[PDB]
DNA sequence: TGCGAAATTCCATGACA
DNA sequence: ATTGTCATGGAATTTCGCA
DNA sequence: TGCGAAATTCCATGACA
DNA sequence: ATTGTCATGGAATTTCGCA
């Protein structure tokens, strides 16, 4: 305040005033003569009203704030009084986007056999077909291979109807989902602790979580839709069609179909392979041993050139997951308390409980 | 010539009638022939249309170059001949009266029908919900003759449910008495 | 068929097939020992129907479908085989995605003089508020100077009642706007050839084409939601604030705002800019001018590595714009006409007329 | 002292009654003073309400420093004080009775009741329609004394409606006989 | 020990709404 | 308490057939 | 003729649903 | 018959204040 205008007004040195402009008074105002023009010093106690007015105006952020002050007036270190008032403004760090990308994806490893992990989904509402809406749609990590089921709805109890069909053939360590309705239910981890099958969870709002599944949902609607062009959309018929064809057909990059990564060998469907015909069950088995422990396997690719990567104890804020017209897109900042791995961390919510949350739904708070 | 393989050839057959459970009526048995791997469906009738449904199911998992049965009549009518052509699968038949599958089948076979005689008695109303139970018992089952059981030879690695009390499959004195009772 | 492969049994040389291999007969099939193992080479007249069965299992590309047929088969250029028929399936054709970016945007040259160039567009709807739902957004080309006014619908007779007291203050040369139904009318059409007002369309489905307003959309939206937090969605009375509030924000790029832009001197708003104060209004329009010509201008930046840009002649399929569940993504294929700019072009519908298009909205046709 | 400039005083007043036309009997005319631009709302009521509700629209445009008026009830009530204070608008009154503004306002001024008056006449019901194109005209006009008009001195360009008809503003002798008709 | 062409591998693009 | 994926078709690169 | 810090400019990111 | 845009806040770079 005045203290500090006063030695000024009489030649004498401040710190952050430089020496080389002179400071008059003038219609009761301290003044400085700066190369774009003469601006008013406001005394430091009137700093931060004129700080936020600015800011208020439209709620800018630090250069179109900046600019609007410096219309009128001058003082030492203006940006830091600027950024101090914008990482205080509560609207507009839970309104504005971010501007730092996600560290990079990482891409976790292969299953190591078939039956180690299933991941689960449905895809629909779908056009009716013989009254049924959706698919459950099985896919087994390690090989590909999936199974298909149309249901009525995406509830647990058909769920547990088609995994009951399922699990006949084999009983997997770890189903993977997302968190829809249907496997997040108690009764869904009931029917997974009677049988030894333990439950795991994409964090909330996050398709790329369960990947392995979404990708052949793909390609599943893709060849649905091809059998169906131009005729009425019947889906129901070619659930198994669909099935069959797709676990018999081979990802170019492996040079193996998910049937024979299942099986080291091809039923009697068009186009078997008939490579190991000489060689004994056993013999082919190893040779299968041999081909699932060798499988392309893709590294994590180049970060972006802005990205950011979670730091225990960071301000971070979450996505809010289904924002209404007009209102915030993210939620008040949250404490990062255990980074899981650099795509995943625990925060303290808002609510405030502990929160599994991808790093793609969050930014860092602005302005620390 | 060459070495046996799994969907070589599938061996099928009907289990029933059987009272009833949530409306089934029978079991039809498919094992595969170098594996010994079981799958059993339930359906209401020993029918061409109900061997058509259930085999739906299984080819669609899997095509056997050769199906296998005695001469029932579902599996000799000219309709589930034309399903087996339209797939490109060879229909098998040993001749009437004189049933033979192979030792590891007529084996396995057996196996399955005592294992579900267990199971009945008691609760012979509620099979169906069973059924899952069964099939992996039976798959995870070891071979004396193999070192293997049908899991492990189908899918070349260990199973998630071992059964490692490869069981008594014979009935106790109580269990005797309980079907000498629901028999009258 | 048998003419060439005969030749071969009695070991003379025929183009294709190398003779350092041998060409047994067997089972009544010319057959191969080749690397891989035996493969039944086909007769010519056979040839299409085995690529096409092999095709047909799940649809499949290049490689998935040669590795079908690779089981069994080897012929001199299979995958020229294989490509032909990809090239003809047309449910491949239009259902599956494109694997080539479109070229770089461009950035058109800002409109010379405010009243240039009008860009307007309807946000909404929004909660309702004292009645109304969307709002008609008015953006000066040049200036980014912004007119709000709240409508009840997005309709014509809206639109035309709110240009009617915008086009009080001056007439544009040029409105810009998508074609959404208020704008395409003919009643909106004979608004503007009663005023001298050329109506200008952005090519179907690429909102990116009216970016300007767009742009202002996101802005208007944004202040909006900042002064509505904790509040119930009152958006009617702010209108007129958020209005006066952007076109009083500075662009950090440009260092004017776009009231500024439009008249060369702030009004008595917070914070008003005093530079200009000793200049003659004609000085100061004269430095208008000046600043109006040298604003920075954004250039085409650079092409992805696998970008394409459209031939005339070339065989392109239109995106196709709400496609049903499990129905394809894209029209069956059609010529394009005339290249109006790298990134614009004319074709020949499907309907069959002629149809200016974006070509974010087109695909290349695969394989010629 | 400092050259005048666009928002430095706006000057505004009340024409009317007029007849009724789409509901409204007033217009507010506002005039920039430096630049003679001209501003027109219907209203429909010479009230404080109806200034403010005005007012507000081209204040949301542009903010006068200064507005400049006769002492009009609108214009000296506490509310229209209010008003002006909440948005640093300094009020301005001539003295009772001795309304001044300056040359160009008051030629201005003179310019909006005889354009009105002429386009009034056979249509005396229909202004509310041509208030746009009256204010286009009016602020396209060539101005004697600058060599501009009122829309170059605003935005510093040439218009797209240049109104090249610096037109009659005089009534012929058949609207005077409309118009001493139209007041029996 | 090297050439032209074919075969294979690479890999950006885009959709899992 | 968890984590992207992989078919696709031009282009880049390697291998093949022959000398 | 050069240093540390402040000021300015650069520019990838993301939303216009 | 047409065509992306630009606020944002860390980082990179330039300028300032002083010697
Ligand atoms: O938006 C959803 C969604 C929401 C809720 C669900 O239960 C669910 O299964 C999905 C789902 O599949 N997707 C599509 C999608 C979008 C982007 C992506 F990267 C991937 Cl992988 C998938
Ligand atoms: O999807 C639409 C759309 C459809 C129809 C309209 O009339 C319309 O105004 C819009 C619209 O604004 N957006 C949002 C959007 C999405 C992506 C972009 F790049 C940009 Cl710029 C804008
Ligand atoms: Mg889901
Ligand atoms: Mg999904
Ligand atoms: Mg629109
Ligand atoms: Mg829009
Ligand atoms: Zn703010
Ligand atoms: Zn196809």
């Amino acid at each position: 305040l005045d203290a500090e205008l006063d030695q000024l007004l009489q030649g004498h040195y401040i710190k952050g005033y430089p020496k080389q402009y002179t400071y008059f008074l003038e219609d009761g105002k301290v003044k400085v003569s700066r190369p774009e023009g003469v601006k008013i010093i406001p005394p430091q106690s009137d700093r931060q009203k004129i700080v936020l007015q600015a800011h208020n105006l439209a709620h800018t952020g630090r250069e179109a704030t900046l600019l609007k002050i410096a219309n009128l007036y001058w003082w030492p270190n203006m940006r830091k009084d600027v950024v101090k008032q914008l990482g205080r403004c509560q609207q507009c760090l839970i309104t504005n986007a971010s501007n730092k990308a996600s560290g990079p994806i990482l891409r976790p490893d292969r299953p190591q056999k078939p039956f180690d992990k299933f991941f689960i989904d449905y895809i629909g509402p779908l056009p009716p077909s013989q009254g049924y809406l959706y698919v459950l749609v099985v896919v087994d990590g390690m090989t590909g291979f999936t199974w298909l089921y149309p249901t009525k709805a995406p509830s647990t109890s058909a769920t547990v109807k088609s995994l009951n069909v399922l699990t006949s053939i084999a009983i997997p360590k770890v189903i993977h989902s997302d968190q829809g309705a249907a496997f997040t239910s108690s009764t869904f981890a009931e029917w997974a602790k009677e049988r030894g099958i333990h439950l795991e969870f994409s964090t909330p709002y996050h398709p790329q979580s369960s990947g392995k599944v979404e990708r052949k949902n793909s390609d599943i609607k893709r060849l649905l839709t091809k059998l169906l062009v131009g005729r009425p959309t019947k889906w129901y018929d070619l659930l198994p069609v669909v099935q069959l064809a797709l676990n018999n057909t081979y990802s170019p990059v492996l040079k193996y179909t998910p049937h024979q990564l299942l099986f080291g060998i091809d039923s009697n469907t068009p186009f078997a392979n008939q490579d190991t015909l000489d060689l004994t069950r056993e013999e082919e088995l190893s040779l299968l041993q041999e081909i699932r422990t060798s499988l392309y396997h893709p590294s994590t690719p180049p970060a972006s050139s802005r990205s950011w990567s979670p730091v225990v104890g960071q301000l971070v804020q979450e996505r809010v997951a289904r924002p209404a017209s007009l209102r915030p897109r993210w939620h008040k900042p949250s404490t990062v308390l255990k980074v899981l791995n650099p795509r995943t961390v625990v925060i303290l919510d808002h609510l405030g409980n502990n929160r599994t949350v991808s790093i793609d739904n969050l930014k860092p708070t602005s302005h620390q | 010539d060459r070495p046996q393989k799994p969907f070589d050839k599938f061996f099928i057959d009907y289990i029933g009638p059987l009272p009833p459970s949530q409306g089934y009526l029978y079991v039809l048995v498919v094992v595969d022939g170098m594996t010994g791997f079981t799958w059993l469906y339930p359906t209401k009738a020993p029918s061409t249309s109900a061997t058509v449904k259930s085999l739906n199911v299984l080819t669609s998992i899997a095509i056997p170059k050769v199906i296998h049965s005695d001469q029932g009549a579902a599996f000799t009518s000219s309709t589930f001949a034309e399903w087996a052509k339209e797939r490109g699968i060879h229909l098998e038949f040993s001749t009437p009266y004189h049933p033979q599958s192979s030792g590891k089948v007529e084996r396995k076979n057996s196996d399955i029908k005592r294992l579900l005689t267990k199971l009945l008695v008691g609760r012979p109303t509620k099979w169906y919900d069973l059924l899952p139970v069964v099939q992996l018992a039976l798959n995870n089952t070891y071979s004396p003759v193999l070192k293997y059981t049908p899991h492990q030879l189908l899918f070349g690695i260990d199973s998630n449910t071992p059964f490692a009390n490869q069981d008594t499959l014979d009935l106790t004195r109580e269990e005797e008495l309980s079907l000498l009772q629901e028999i009258r």
